[PDB]
């Protein structure tokens, strides 16, 4: 979906803040990283983040 | 409300009380209230409790005490043939009292085997022998809107309140219409306002032109009877002489506006002091609140689940609901001690495309459609470039021109100002502007719009009410009738029996009626014919004749004593249930959502904080709760409370520092560090503080400079 | 044979044709997918011709009077949409009317581009005293631009300048009903009903029966290839 | 996998949604009852429902059951007359009186709806599940409950009906005081709502947890909260959000169970309660021993994680406004249940001693108890309607 | 306090690193 | 966040020259400066010139006119 | 809504459309603002979408109350919401006034993106109670839809394999959204009334040991089993009992 | 043109060709009135062929085992109604079956006169032991009537009686939905996002492509000339 089935990874992942916090992380950098307007990045920098978190996270 | 407005009255006062000392009693009632004040006046505020309703029928005396009849009974016998009746002035007689109303027989004989009727402060119960004062009329406890309730008979008074008050400041609307449902007592009081304007004197009208009525220089019968057995500081003494100019859309003191309108058309008699002018609600000298409206109660596809409106595009279509609003703009120059300045006719960046409905001091043409960020008028203001800008001087020479800076902070009219321009009032140095001083020339002008109703409008009734839309609608999709018509108004259904304000109902069905048979009413509140629930009689009643002349017959049903069919669901099913529909009055506010919008990204802090401010304006401070900084937390994660309070708040830097960070692709940083803060810490500092605040990784700790 | 009949038909004021109509033997409520089909429809659209400028220039401006009004513009560009009218030009023309002198406005009196009428004279339209009344001239248009009122001939000044969505709307109450019906021997099956009413311009032959095949092209101009 | 399809009420959804949450990732149940939730509309929309004026039905009774009472006070009053038994004494009573007969009054409109129509609007609301409720109801349909004036006693003017007939002005007036009243302080306790969980929270604020490893054997148990008769609170739904490290030893008819430390989770709960067990401790704050704060383990789920709460956060803030912030509806039987002259045990009634004096007359003394099924008065020893040999209390009012 | 910094602007405890430190 | 650009562009973007003048001249005698140390000192400061200032000067003068020349900040119509 | 949709994100809008070279500058690029084009509008969108927001009501009440949400691009001078939360924030609809707030860094946006955000919310955080609901007014739509109407008690007989053969059945009228058939499912089928128990014995031999169970009726087989069940309720009962486990997770 | 974009097209194995569907330019929403009218029409007046008839000889009677079942007339005729299958026969046709020996049915497995096909064989059908099982005969009919089983076969007992009124519109579940797009400048422009789904007998594209005339015709065989 866009968002939904993502209440489950951070819900069961040990502390949850801490858990966005990393996120962020991601986030900041994951964007940072490619500032070529590269279009997997089109998107918001979070959701990717997560999602890829969420596809990990298995 | 100028009526009650007139006529409220407080204590408030150079003399009042506390508005927190005067405690408790202070606020209550006394049954010396009854009769001589109100209680369904009350603002409901930390400053409520305090306004005298002013009896519906009160009058004062030389004392200030106010009268409130007692109408005399000689022990069985009343029919107001006995004297008095007229005083209980602030007070009372210890005669075990007649309340207002009871079963009055014929000529009096005033059943009740046995009534209550007030000794003092007390209702005991006795019978023709020992009483003798009673109504005027069955209402000596209103202030000019809580009469408007038709039945609030049938109404809870704990109900009774702000919904009565809502009318009290109702909007006005172009074209008016009274009511429909009738209890009628206001005709009166609508002349008592001014907004409709009875003979000064008599006429019968020669032209009635729109702009000019006559008995005015008529020459004409306006004029005669404008003699009618002449007056004489009153010049009867040439073809009748009364001259008075009607009022356009002007500018209310709260910019609400009203034209009232030429009603009597000519040559047709008139009488003294009878009102012929239609100002802003009355057709005829009566209370144009609202219109008259279909409403059928129907939890349809939600769109509306507590008080929450929905109505069907017609509304638009119907040109009824249609505000018009006219406010002042204006501006002025200065004079600058700082080398005098004045409007400009131009300058630059100016389209005239801007520049162009102009006028011709820069002014702004009048009866010009305006729309957006328009653009009043032409200020010139000083701005010199002493210390030019570092790029300054150059870049100017080196873009490669040589502009300068008399600048132009000229007037542009507010976005989504789409309002044609209305008039000026306008004038400088020369009648002697009677002008704050240090200032030059008035610019004040300013515009309305025609504006009809939309969505989030406070619109509601006159009677527990509060209410507001979504959306509105395809004329067709929303429900209608057998006869074959749409409706117009949905509600909810519980609506009403929560509220406990039945008699909404009520009306609706009259009026239901009325709409099917013309039918008015202006009739006074409470069932006290026979003394039941007559009302009902009525109800059922004036349908029944009504649909049984109604031809089709179908807008009643034997089995639906008060509903209707609903076959409209969404394809226009049928609905199931026979639901009831009828007439109400949807009345709707101000708290139009133009005025009341808002919403706005940065822009000039404050001074002494230096932080935004929002005092409600365009850049209005977003305005904010600590409350919630005390819900904010309970998930913390401070980012955004470290944002957000910084870089909303203290830091320069910050909040720039932002500005950039997206426009500049970078990661918008950490904190500036508050800064009011140590503003805060500042006045300590001074009041006689002292901090060393400090690293203390750092040599022995220490004082890091905070300052 | 799933069929029209038509049914009683009114001749009088025309506006309203009051025509109650039928077409008797429908299945079931496949019939009543036509009423609503209608009556959308039927209400959604017909193009219309409605007046929708108005040039009066005594104001150019919209609120001042206009004197010798009993009735200023607010209730002058009131006095429009109630007018009733028709053309097929398609395109814009216009009226102007100079009476003067005290008169009301035999609304028939007019000024009239082409196909225009008072598809009703008589309309009360106007007031006026003695003094000059002065012209009124405005657009004129058939279209399904019933609503918004705002832009359009604004972007464009023209003096006189004041324009709005008119009606362009004649077919007004309308409505109907079904039953079922004998025949059950092939089904039950059962009736519709209707009124339409109209201004009294498009008579529903030309409005309600006109809507008819409205959609029936249009309801799907290709047979759902999907 | 799992129908269900009695009829459906608030709480059933209530529940309903928990029972799906309480299994199922928060967002994909919380989405749920959401497209059926907004079908509750569309539906609701189609059976279409409203009020009629008659809505306002009266169990017709009402004049009669009325006028009943209205010679309750004919003696009280018009034979009272003689002072003989006197006059602030039956005066107790004629009050007295009418709220009574009243509450049968209402009891009559109680089961009148409850079988005039299964498919009833009014009843559709409430006792559904609705706006509407019962105290509601009554002064909708039923007689107003008579009340109090001006100040803390009730003018000789009492409230009188429910609308429909409507009101004369009396009472009328009478009640604007009561609203006025209503609405003054509504005004003050905004103060009391703004002061309650503000200086609460500035003591509720910083605390924080840091620990879970806390080792804490320290607690308190509870039983219900359990006035008298009535099981005050349930328990076996209380007692969660919480962990415990003493265990479950049911008679030994049973066998131990959530050895320690063990998340109190519901079923656990709601049998182990209603099962048949009832008392345990804990391990709550006001023991485990922390730095400024409570020992995670001597927290539990909370009351929104379902589960063992995080770590790192101000509990406390929130726990304040969870109390007067919302307790700001302060006020400064209905479903139906079995009857409602309620709850009493079999035989005798209370008059008071000097100022009653009519005969047949009295104020409120205080329950006596014994609770009996299908109430009957003061006494003891099993009635017929219900059998049982047991116990004290009552819902009564 | 969570308070005593918000007068401030740092951060608070009760946010990742008031542990992550 | 606007003159930040405007001001810091006015040399970001002087990027259509050689740096003999780029380099020097390129904040007139002074800007971004209090806005001063002048035609002398240019004369030595750089090229030990005193004519060159004022041709190399003129040359990028123009460096930036010919409306191609810095043709990226043309918006800036100030 | 749009009278409140410019401002919202006007910083990560004008950095946009410049930024994809749409326009270049500020107070120049930003020229479509003002400009009123569209190509804002569809952009702001392009970018409103996954972009946090969260709200306030005048009052702030509980941490609840300050709940974020996925912002919608819409028109208008009013706010737009759900309703299902109202309670929650309380905001009834009578002239009420609430505040559009926004995540700002961009993590603040995590605040809202995974931990603050309507979703992250089923009960309140005040007690284990889920308060989010069905208004009630839909629990009338679920009250009505299992009520019974005496005059529609038709459809005898009129047995399926409780799929959408019902509501066919029911899209087919003739019966009442009340009139209980017995419709199949032996899955746990939660009964009005106890039906674990005898009621009507008819167990014969061949199998069969069958007994009414009230609202289901299986027909047993001493070597087989159980397979009738015969959920005896209204279609428009199982209707409403179907929309539930695919709202929730199909 | 008003028109038809064929779009998602996944008529997965068949059942429910899940076939959103769109028509984008509708001025107004006047596409719904289409949308809820073929909502009805969709499946409407149809010809969707189905049982009605049952021939358990052996157990004339309909209440009695028949042995060997582990399911017994009751649910024999339940499992009828889930059959599914199709003709042009426009006329009756039979097919009996004498599986015997333990055994499900192979839905599949059948008797088949024209086209009677097992649109989707291996239902489920019937349980069996090794005992003798016995035949099921019964008709076939295109029809739209799944309202009334009574005065059925039992008009003239050809064998068993026993006859059950079938259910059969092939598209059970389908979902209209109307959204108004941009292009609102000119006016309002809307667009209709609409499943069906089918049985995975019909698809669309020969069900709502056919109710889509059936109408079209039907709904306006004419201009109403009333």
């Amino acid at each position: 979906q866009i968002m939904h089935r993502a209440e489950d990874l951070i819900s069961a992942a040990s502390n949850r803040y801490r858990i966005t916090v990393q996120v962020a992380n991601r986030a900041k950098r994951r964007r940072y990283e490619e500032f070529e307007s590269a279009e997997d990045a089109m998107m918001k920098p979070v959701l990717r983040a997560i999602i890829e978190m969420s596809d990990e996270l298995t | 409300a100028e009526l009650t407005h007139k006529r409220r009255l407080s204590a408030l006062g150079p003399g009042g009380l506390t508005r927190e000392r005067a405690g408790f009693a202070v606020r209550d009632i006394h049954p010396s209230h009854y009769g001589r004040i109100c209680p369904i006046e009350t603002p409901e505020g930390p400053n409520a409790g305090l306004i005298g309703s002013l009896a519906t029928h009160a009058r004062v005396n030389q004392y200030g005490f106010l009268e409130t009849p007692f109408r005399p009974v000689e022990n069985g016998r009343v029919r107001f043939d006995q004297p008095a009746a007229y005083m209980t002035a602030d007070e009372e007689d210890d005669l075990r009292v007649a309340p207002g109303d009871i079963p009055v027989d014929e000529n009096g004989y005033i059943i009740g085997p046995q009534v209550p009727v007030r000794y003092r402060q007390e209702f005991s119960t006795t019978t023709p022998e020992q009483v003798d004062y009673v109504a005027v009329s069955p209402v000596q406890i209103v202030s000019v809107a809580t009469s408007m309730i038709p039945f609030l008979e049938h109404d809870d008074a704990n109900r009774a309140l702000m919904g009565s008050n809502m009318q009290r400041q109702a909007v006005p609307l172009l074209k008016p219409e009274r009511p429909l449902v009738g209890t009628g007592l206001e005709a009166q009081g609508a002349r008592d306002s001014g907004m409709v304007i009875v003979s000064r004197t008599d006429g019968d009208v020669v032209y009635v032109d729109a702009t000019e009525i006559r008995v005015r220089v008529s020459g004409q019968l306006p004029t005669a009877s404008g003699k009618s057995t002449d007056n004489g500081q009153l010049t009867s003494q040439k073809g009748q002489e009364i001259r008075y100019t009607v009022s356009k859309y002007q500018r209310s003191n709260q910019d609400t506006c009203l034209n009232q309108k030429p009603l009597v058309r000519i040559g047709e008699r008139v009488v003294a002091g009878q009102v012929l002018a239609d100002g802003s609600s009355t057709e005829g000298g009566e209370l144009a609140l609202g219109q008259n409206i279909v409403v059928a109660y129907m939890p349809w596809e939600g769109y509306n689940y507590e008080d929450a409106i929905l109505i069907s595009e017609r509304l638009v279509q119907d040109d009824i609901y249609t505000s018009i609003h006219i406010e002042k703009y204006e501006i002025e120059a200065r004079q600058t001690k700082l080398g005098p300045e004045e409007i400009t006719r131009e300058i630059p960046n100016v389209g005239e495309d801007a520049l162009r409905q102009l006028d011709e001091q820069g002014i702004i043409r009048i009866g010009a459609w305006v729309e957006a960020g328009d653009i009043l008028v032409g200020k010139v203001t000083p701005k010199g470039e002493s210390d030019q800008p570092p790029e300054e001087k150059l870049l100017r020479a080196i873009f490669g021109e040589k502009a300068r800076d008399v600048r132009d902070n000229s007037l542009r009219v507010p976005n989504g100002e789409k309002g044609r321009v209305v008039d000026v009032r306008l004038f400088t140095r020369e009648q002697g502007d009677e002008l704050p001083p240090g200032a030059n020339m008035v610019v004040r002008v300013y515009v309305a719009q025609k504006r009809k109703i939309q969505v989030g409008d406070k619109m509601a009734g006159r009677h527990g009410n509060k209410g507001i839309i979504s959306r509105i609608l395809p004329i067709e999709d929303m429900p209608y009738l057998p006869d074959g018509s749409p409706v117009d108004i949905v509600l909810n259904p519980l609506g009403v029996p929560s509220r406990m304000n039945v008699g909404q109902v009520f009306e609706c069905l009259l009026g239901w009626a009325g709409h099917t048979l013309g039918v008015r009413f202006k009739i006074t509140p409470f069932d006290e014919m026979y003394g039941e629930e007559s009302s009902r009689r009525i109800v059922h009643g004036k349908l029944q004749e009504a649909r049984d002349e109604t031809g089709k017959d179908w807008v009643y049903n034997p089995d639906d004593p008060g509903k209707i069919m609903v076959y409209d669901g969404r394809t226009g099913e049928a609905f199931d249930r026979p639901v009831t529909i009828g007439v109400a009055y949807m009345l709707k506010l101000v708290h139009l959502v133009d005025d009341k919008i808002h919403a706005r990204s940065t822009g000039p802090y404050s001074l002494v904080t230096q932080q935004p401010l929002g005092g409600k304006a365009q850049q209005g401070g977003q305005r904010f709760g600590e409350m919630e900084v005390w819900a904010l937390e309970a998930f913390g994660a401070a980012y955004t409370l470290q944002e957000l309070l910084t870089v909303k708040s203290d830091d320069m830097q910050g909040r720039n520092e932002a500005l950039n960070a997206i426009v500049k692709g970078k990661a918008i940083p950490r904190p500036g560090t508050p800064e009011s803060f140590k503003v805060l810490m500042r006045e300590l500092q001074s009041l006689g503080l002292d901090i060393a605040v400090h690293k203390v990784e750092t040599q022995a700790d220490g004082s890091s400079l905070d300052v | 044979q799933f069929q029209i009949e038509c049914v009683e038909s009114n001749t009088e004021e025309s506006r309203n044709h009051y025509s109650k109509f039928i077409l008797e033997p429908l299945e079931r409520g496949q019939g009543t997918t036509v009423g609503n089909a209608l009556r959308r429809v039927l209400l959604s659209n017909l193009e219309g011709t409605a007046v929708t400028a108005v040039r009066i220039a005594g104001v150019s401006h919209e609120f001042a009077t206009v004197p010798g009004v009993r009735e200023d513009v607010l209730e002058i560009i009131m006095r429009m949409k109630e007018v009733i009218l028709k053309s097929y030009s398609s395109q814009a023309q216009i009226g102007r009317l100079l009476v003067n002198g005290p008169t009301t406005i035999t609304a028939s009196h007019f000024d009239l581009p082409s196909e225009v009428e008072v598809i009703d004279p008589t309309q009360y339209v106007a007031t006026i005293a003695e003094g000059g009344k002065l012209e009124m001239e405005f657009r004129i248009e058939r279209g399904k631009g019933y609503r918004t009122v705002e832009r359009g001939r604004e972007e464009a000044t023209s003096l006189d300048f004041l324009q709005i969505d008119s009606i362009f709307m004649p077919v007004r109450k309308v409505n109907y009903s079904v039953e079922e019906v004998r025949a059950d021997g092939s089904i039950p099956k059962d009736r519709l009903l209707l009124e339409v009413w109209t201004n009294g311009s498009i008579s529903p032959q030309e409005a309600l029966s006109s809507a008819a095949g409205i959609l029936v092209d249009l309801f799907n101009p290709l047979k759902d290839i999907s | 996998m799992i129908f269900r399809n009695r009829v459906v009420d608030k709480g059933q959804l209530r529940n309903l949604i928990s029972w799906a949450f309480t299994h199922y990732g928060t967002a994909r149940t919380a989405v749920m009852a959401d497209k059926l939730k907004d079908l509750g509309f569309r539906y609701a929309t189609r059976a279409g429902v409203s009020i009629s004026v008659d809505d306002l039905m009266v169990p017709p009774s009402k004049r009669s059951l009325l006028e009943a009472a209205e010679e309750e006070i004919r003696a009280t009053e018009v034979r009272y007359q003689r002072g003989e038994i006197t006059e602030v004494e039956r005066f107790q009573k004629v009050i007295d009186t009418w709220n009574g007969t009243s509450e049968a009054l209402k009891d009559e409109v109680v089961t009148h709806f409850k079988q005039t129509n299964p498919l009833n609007s009014v009843y559709m609301m409430a006792f559904s599940g609705a706006r509407g409720n019962i105290s509601q109801v009554r002064q909708l349909v039923g007689m107003r409950g008579l009340m109090a004036d001006p100040q803390g006693e009730i003018i000789d003017l009492p409230i009188k009906t429910n609308f429909r007939e409507g009101l004369t002005v009396t009472e009328y007036i009478i009640s604007s005081y009561g609203a006025r009243k209503g609405l003054v302080d509504t005004a003050l306790r905004t103060a009391d709502s703004g002061y309650l969980t503000r200086r609460l929270v500035d003591v509720s604020q910083d605390v924080i947890i840091r620990e879970i490893d806390c080792g804490t054997t320290r607690g308190i148990p509870v039983r219900p909260m359990t006035e008298g008769s009535k099981t005050l609170i349930k328990l076996s739904t209380r007692l969660l959000g919480r962990v415990v490290g003493e265990d479950v030893i049911h008679p030994k008819t049973k066998e131990v169970i959530a050895p320690r430390n063990t998340p109190i989770s519901d079923d656990l709960a709601k049998e182990i309660e209603k099962a048949g067990v009832a008392e345990v401790v804990v391990r709550s704050p006001l023991t485990c021993e922390a730095a400024r704060s409570v020992c995670q383990h001597c927290y539990g789920w909370s009351l929104a994680h379902a589960k063992m709460v995080d770590l790192g956060e101000a509990v406390g803030i929130i726990a304040a406004q969870s109390i007067g912030e919302p307790g700001t509806q302060l006020t400064m039987q209905q479903v139906r249940s079995k009857m409602d002259g309620t709850i009493k045990l079999p035989r005798k009634l209370r008059t008071r001693t000097h100022r009653t004096r009519h005969g047949e007359d009295a104020l409120f003394v205080e329950s006596n108890g014994i609770m009996i099924l299908e109430p009957r008065k003061e006494g003891s020893e099993t009635p017929a309607p219900q059998e049982i040999h047991v116990t004290q209390g009552s819902t009564i009012y | 306090g969570l308070k005593e910094n918000v007068i401030i602007g740092r951060l608070i405890p009760a946010g990742t690193g008031y542990n992550t430190y | 966040v606007s003159k930040n650009l405007l001001r810091e562009d006015l040399e970001k973007v002087l990027d259509s020259l050689s740096p003999r003048e780029r380099d020097v001249l390129r904040l007139r005698y002074g800007l971004d400066d209090g806005r001063m140390k002048t035609l002398e000192e240019i004369g030595q400061i750089f090229n030990v010139t005193r004519e060159r200032i004022r041709q190399i000067e003129a040359k990028a003068l123009r460096k930036l006119r010919h409306p191609n020349r810095n043709s990226v900040l043309k918006e800036y119509i100030r | 809504p749009r009278e409140m949709a410019i401002e919202l994100f006007q910083p990560f809008v004008i950095n946009r459309l410049i930024r994809s070279g749409m326009v270049n500058n500020i107070k120049a690029a930003k020229k479509l603002i003002s400009r009123n084009d569209p190509s804002v509008w569809d952009v702001l969108e392009e970018v409103i979408e996954g972009h946090p927001v969260m709200l306030n009501r005048a009052p702030t009440l509980h941490r609840l109350g300050i709940q974020a949400f996925e912002p919608i691009l819409v028109e208008g001078r009013a706010i737009q919401l759900h309703p299902l939360v109202c309670p929650a924030f309380n905001a009834d609809f009578d002239g009420d006034q609430m505040a559009v707030h926004v995540p700002l860094s961009l993590e603040s946006q995590a605040e809202a993106r995974l931990l603050m955000l309507a979703s992250n919310n089923i009960l309140s955080p005040a007690t284990g109670r889920p308060i989010i609901t069905p208004s009630q007014d839909m629990v009338l739509g679920a009250y009505y839809l299992t009520a019974e109407n005496p005059g529609a008690t038709k459809g005898a007989g009129k047995y399926f394999a409780s799929l959408d053969d019902v509501i066919m059945a029911f899209q087919q009228e003739q019966i009442d959204l009340h009139a209980y058939v017995y419709v199949r499912f032996d899955g746990d089928v939660e009964s009005d009334q106890p039906d674990t128990e005898p009621v009507k014995v008819t167990t014969n031999e061949d199998g069969s040991r069958t007994v009414l169970y009230k609202y289901r009726r299986v027909r047993e087989d001493a070597q087989g089993n159980v397979i009738s069940q015969y959920i005896y309720t209204t279609p428009g009962r199982v209707i409403y009992n179907k929309a539930i486990q695919e709202a929730l997770a199909s």
